[PDB]
């Protein structure tokens, strides 16, 4: 009974190998009280932190795919094994996911903590991008992975990765959430506290969408109330947003909205393809796969397809693959990979690590 | 009283959408400083780079988006094409001058080009050097002005393939540009000697001349105004780009003299007689500056500037007949990049959605006022004016 | 002669263009009677409301830099033109000021008010942050405007703003006035009415100061009477305050005193600089400008410089620019701007607005 | 007073004939503002762009030894003559430099601009590789020219060049700067904008070096901190780099680090000499001359000599010539050649071009 | 430490920001695991690392 753990910047997904959906999905936050208790637990992690966020200071242990606090990060894993999964980490092998082009030190710390603190019997680390292609059942294609901290574009051809062609974009859901605050203040709504950040994120996940034509949507939004929606705050107050529904996701295509010099997500995908060999660009154009919670916006695939089509040659046939469950493609692909018979040899035993160290982990992994 | 009275003080530029542009176009890489583009309300013509000889690409305005690299082109010149100009009285007729010291006039099919075009309607061989200046007569039909590098100005009757007039002993150095006056009776020329000359072609006499109009040695331009004045853009001794206004009756000092910047690149002016607004674009510049010319001093008022992040290689201006009158559009500019042509819309902000009579006075129509033989006799007539009210939708 | 009008959240300053000081400065206040008349005017503005506050209820038309009542705001302007400057609005062009990142709809509202209800011939709007840099004679720097309603941090480099790096703090002198009212109760003095609140503001402007070292100042005040000061109420009652002189201004550097988890004012400046480009942070560190009436506390510049220096790298030179006149930088800078011969171009005439509308107002915004 | 102008992909060197060093050395970059000005020049070229790079988008007019945009290219020349040399181009003959195997179309555009845009009286264009041998004072040898755009290997024997043996390697300093950028992410340092690219380039020019044995250096860096070096960012922040000091230059000998199928410089030199006749390979082996700014990595010559010695026969004497001034070897050779009495007949007059065209430029040039 | 192991020793009076290039006690070939000052000598400290060596400074 292997354990599949997919730890992201904002979301953490856990479950058991062979399962179709993760059993435990909780926010990757650590909350601490900011007031003084007067009536006769110094930290909260995950859902309990969200329920008590009114009196807690929410902090993300991972920022831009970088672990800013390993102590809080261990709380996430401890909460995952004992509170969420309610299983013993020492009795089940664990499969872990890492961001593309993961630094060697980051994997070592992840490797060390599993074997020494949780004393897991077996462990393996896999590329998040590869697992997404596993779920799609494809051996060739470029996968874009926009989550909470970092957006990545990884092309894979016939099971072979091209690290030189991997592109990274420092723009993801958290950045869009912060942008939503900045434009929401223009509507008179003030969201400043960390507790409101989850609220703003909730509005973004429910009312935001990608417009096929950004300028046209402004003209419609500036002359009609059809694009108007209402959201209810936890305190019963109802807020109303108009053009902000599709203005916030536009930053993915226009990073200049956030003042970023980098190019949009479509060009980054296009540039990643262009960095590959000429003979393999045929398949990558027709095998573009979307993964991550930041790809859940309605109409994002169609806007993806239109933008890349304008860049690619007219003879190029473009296919955008956006499975409905792509929010958990990394975890789902890991579950399938962990269930394969030809996967048992990838496992690394704790005894082997004790006698060899992290050197065996850098090899056998990509 | 606080604000100078004008209707165009808030005119803003807006590029068209990506799908409405033209990409995959190998623009010509000739150092000659010309417009590199000629557009009429039916077609768009752009000088392109050809491995052998010279050619320019002519495509319908509706054919937007990416352009096939094997698209047929007008490849008739044995040398690189220097400049192009549509016939005002025939949207299907365009004249071209190239480095092969010849001028060839073409007839484009109604639907565009299905096969590459090599044979022209009429070939004009009167210049000993490359011809980089061509100017159709605003009023007289089938009359074309050509000025090559041999400092010789020629008048051609394309209908009869006859050289109407020859002007040779009038320009001691290379000629920069030539512009007809309002009625077509006179034309102004800019020469390398920093001298602006107004010449009567039918008489071959120098009407007026201003020596050292701009003290800089960089190339400078000169155009005629509808009211009958001369707008010259040139450089100073300190290599600063300047704009000057001149009275043909008094050239001892310019009416106005404003300095824009110290940047390089020749300033190509684009005059709109209907609005009395001159758009000043510089080669390699990423911004377009437009000014209003009025009788009130200092006779040159800076309106505003549309700024882009990309330098342009050339510039083409859409005449009034092809503009979208219903959107309060007063000018359309086809910015040419190194591999893309991006149309730019010049729009007057107006609350009312109805037709704006003030913004759209009667404009010269596509019918010639006179003919070549009549104009040779000495007849003078103003261009026939049409109404843009019918274009409203 | 043009008119420079700065209708700040609590203080409204106005005067003729080219003057060194604003002609009229009056509180942005609208009062209405709260008692019944018994002897043989429904509202009062500014001084005529201040001098009668004993029988009036005082309301600020603007909160946190947000307009709350346009009719009173129009009354403020109507009182401003005819009773403060005592001139006809149609006879003069008017230069107006707005908060950084002010909503365009709010910018449109006052544009409609000026041209329709006041029939102004010409009008222009400028950002208050830029005007402060005009007063300081600088083109590069980060300006810190702390007014009565809200605080902003706007970085400007070589005349170019960075909107993405603009940070807003929902804390200003009005919040301090409430805090001073709150912390004066434990000393035995009760103030509840809006008229009483204005009295607290006068005490705040006269006896409060920023301590260089808060805890040592706490220790000094608890062991000596040197810091003690006496204030006389209008009824002649003498009010004695001790540590509250520097405890209240400490709220800027410790927003937790109000229960706000947002960082200190010094940190907000640091984050605004940190959000900008690496190569231009050197100039911003040496070009920090203090603006707004909140920045009149003695010793605030020294505490500012000490705090940011502890945050910035040691190799950086920290310079805090606090001109003695910075209480009116926004108006003074506007007077400089309106005096420039090149300024006449971006005037907006009434006829142009009547035929084009809001579009020409949002454009031309430098 | 003939002018010697050496225009490279990233660096531009200019000066007067007979001098021992270029008078003007400025980056070949064009910057444009990416923000909107708020205080009442659309492009910056050279050092001024570098001084204002925070608010500018830096672009290289030359990419891989190819002029991607001639409009900015003219700006570089205009900045050189008027802003750097402060001389009139029409009064001085100009000596130009061309990359080996330069396209005739590229030379024609260079020729046409010089005679028409600037109206130079006389001009000539020479091969950069040939000029480098002039500075070394040698008549026979193979020069590897690795600059910012591309690396070239040109063997010359007794004053005769062998175009068939000339090899091109699309790998130069700019690619290293990009490689240093991507590998700096694993250490936690993020650099994405074009402004950051120059900062990374400065670190590369100051802390990078070539290790004699890459594998031994890796072991040393993984077991000691003696290879750590600290760099101070313009914002006062300091970063530390370890193995990246010698990992980035290692791409010169191992292009597979960039995913390039092509071989390293040491072999590329070996194929070039292996391509010429057998009787001249002896002189080329002992006359390997290094040129270009990318050859300033310390210890590159020692690693160069060791690598080729392994490929070259044991009986063969390998001598690597690395003059300390080889960064300006192209310019230095040009000044020397232009100062020669027998060079006056290679000049091409403006009148001659006006009557003959670029045909006379293809002749008299190699 | 990037390679080997080290521990930072600084005077108590040396407060505030410590520069990144401060010299450290870098003698171990592996990361240091434990440190202990000599009770009878304030200038003597022993350190243990992963190199299976105990090294006294
Ligand atoms: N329905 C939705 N619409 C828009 N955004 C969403 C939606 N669901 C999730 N997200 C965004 O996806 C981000 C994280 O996605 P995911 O990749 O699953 O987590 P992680 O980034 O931690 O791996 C969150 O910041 C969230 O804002
Ligand atoms: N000398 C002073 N000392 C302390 N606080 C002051 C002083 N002068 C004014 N203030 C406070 O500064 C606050 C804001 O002033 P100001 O910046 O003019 O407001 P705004 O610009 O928002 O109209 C006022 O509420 C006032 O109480
Ligand atoms: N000290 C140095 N160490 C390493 N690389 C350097 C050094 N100085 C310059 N360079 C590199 O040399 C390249 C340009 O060298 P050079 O050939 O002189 O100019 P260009 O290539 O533009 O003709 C730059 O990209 C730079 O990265
Ligand atoms: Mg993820
Ligand atoms: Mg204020
Ligand atoms: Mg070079």
């Amino acid at each position: 009974a292997a354990l599949v753990v997919d730890n992201g910047s904002g979301m953490c997904k856990a479950g058991f190998a062979g399962d179709d959906a993760p059993r435990a999905v909780f926010p990757s936050i650590v909350g601490r009280p900011r007031h003084q208790g007067v009536m006769v637990k110094d930290s909260y992690v995950g859902d309990e932190a969200q329920s008590k966020r009114g009196i807690l200071t929410l902090k993300y242990p991972i920022e831009h795919g970088i672990v800013t606090n390993w102590d809080d990060m261990e709380k996430i894993w401890h909460h995952t094994f004992y509170n969420e999964l309610r299983v013993a980490p020492e009795e089940h092998p664990v499969l872990l996911t890492e961001a593309p082009l993961n630094p060697k030190a980051n994997r070592e710390k992840m490797t060390q903590i599993m074997f020494e603190t949780f004393n897991t019997p077996a462990m393996y680390v896999a590329i998040q991008a590869v697992l997404s292609l596993y779920a799609s059942g494809r051996t060739t294609g470029i996968v874009m992975d926009s989550g909470d901290g970092v957006t990545h574009t990884v092309p894979i051809y016939e099971g072979y990765a091209l690290p030189h062609a991997i592109l990274r974009l420092d723009l993801a859901g958290r950045d869009l959430t912060d942008y939503l605050m900045k434009i929401l203040t223009e509507r008179g709504y003030s969201f400043t506290t960390t507790a409101e950040r989850e609220i703003v994120r909730d509005i973004k996940e429910k009312l935001c969408y990608v417009a096929l034509d950004f300028e046209q949507e402004m003209a419609t939004a500036a002359s009609s109330s059809s694009l108007e929606k209402s959201y209810e705050l936890p305190d019963g107050q109802v807020i109303t947003i108009g053009n902000e529904r599709f203005r916030c996701p536009e930053a993915l295509f226009q990073p200049s909205f956030l003042g970023m010099e980098s190019a949009g997500i479509h060009e980054t995908t296009f540039n990643s393809i262009m960095k590959c060999d000429v003979d393999i660009r045929k398949d990558l154009y027709a095998n573009t796969v979307l993964s991550g919670g930041t790809t859940m916006y309605p109409g994002i695939a169609d806007r993806m397809q239109k933008e890349i089509t304008a860049l690619a040659p007219s003879t190029m046939k473009i296919k955008i693959i956006a499975p409905p469950e792509r929010k958990y493609s990394v975890w789902i692909g890991g579950s399938i990979l962990a269930s394969l018979s030809t996967f048992q040899q990838m496992w690394i035993s704790k005894q082997e690590y004790d006698e060899s160290g992290p050197s065996i982990v850098h090899r056998k992994c990509f | 009283k606080v604000v100078r009275q004008s209707k165009f003080r808030h005119v803003f530029g807006q590029p068209v959408k990506n799908d409405q542009c033209y990409e995959d176009i190998r623009v010509s890489r000739v150092t000659w400083d010309s417009t590199f583009c000629a557009v009429n309300p039916k077609f768009l013509a752009v000088i392109v780079e050809a491995s052998g000889g010279g050619a320019f690409l002519v495509l319908p305005l509706s054919k937007t988006g990416r352009i096939d690299k094997a698209y047929p082109t007008v490849c008739g010149h044995t040398g690189p094409v220097l400049d192009i100009d549509w016939c005002p009285h025939n949207d299907e007729v365009i004249a071209s001058g190239s480095e092969d010291c010849t001028v060839m006039v073409w007839q484009i099919p109604e639907n565009g080009l299905t096969s590459p075009l090599t044979e022209p309607v009429v070939v004009l061989e009167g210049h000993t050097k490359r011809v980089g200046i061509i100017a159709w007569h605003p009023t007289a039909r089938n009359v074309l002005l050509s000025a090559g590098c041999d400092n010789v100005v020629l008048i051609w009757n394309v209908g009869t393939a006859e050289e109407l007039y020859r002007l040779d002993s009038l320009h001691p150095d290379l000629i920069y540009n030539v512009s007809w006056n309002h009625n077509g009776s006179l034309f102004c020329s800019a020469c390398k000697d920093k001298s602006v000359r107004i010449i009567d072609p039918r008489r071959g006499t120098l009407v007026a001349e201003r020596e050292k109009a701009h003290e800089g040695a960089r190339p400078m331009r000169a155009i005629f105004l509808a009211d009958g004045k001369v707008f010259t853009t040139g450089f100073s001794r300190m290599s600063e780009r300047q704009l000057a206004l001149w009275d043909p009756e008094n050239l001892e000092e310019p009416m106005a003299l404003q300095e824009l910047d110290s940047s390089n690149g020749a300033l190509l002016p684009f005059y709109d007689p209907d609005t009395s607004v001159v758009y000043v674009c510089g080669k390699g510049d990423s911004s377009i500056r437009y000014f209003e010319i009025t009788e009130e001093p200092p006779y040159i008022h800076f309106l505003n500037t549309f700024t882009s992040k990309e330098p342009q290689r050339g510039m083409g201006s859409m005449p009034k007949r092809g503009l979208e009158v219903s959107k309060c559009e007063i000018a359309r500019f086809y910015k040419l990049h190194e591999r893309k042509c991006e149309p730019i819309v010049m729009t007057v902000p107006r609350k009312s959605d109805l037709f704006q009579d003030d913004l759209y006075p009667d404009t010269a129509g596509p019918e010639a006022a006179l003919e070549a033989e009549e104009w040779v006799s000495g007849r003078d007539a103003d261009p026939i004016l049409i109404s843009l009210r019918e274009a409203y939708v």
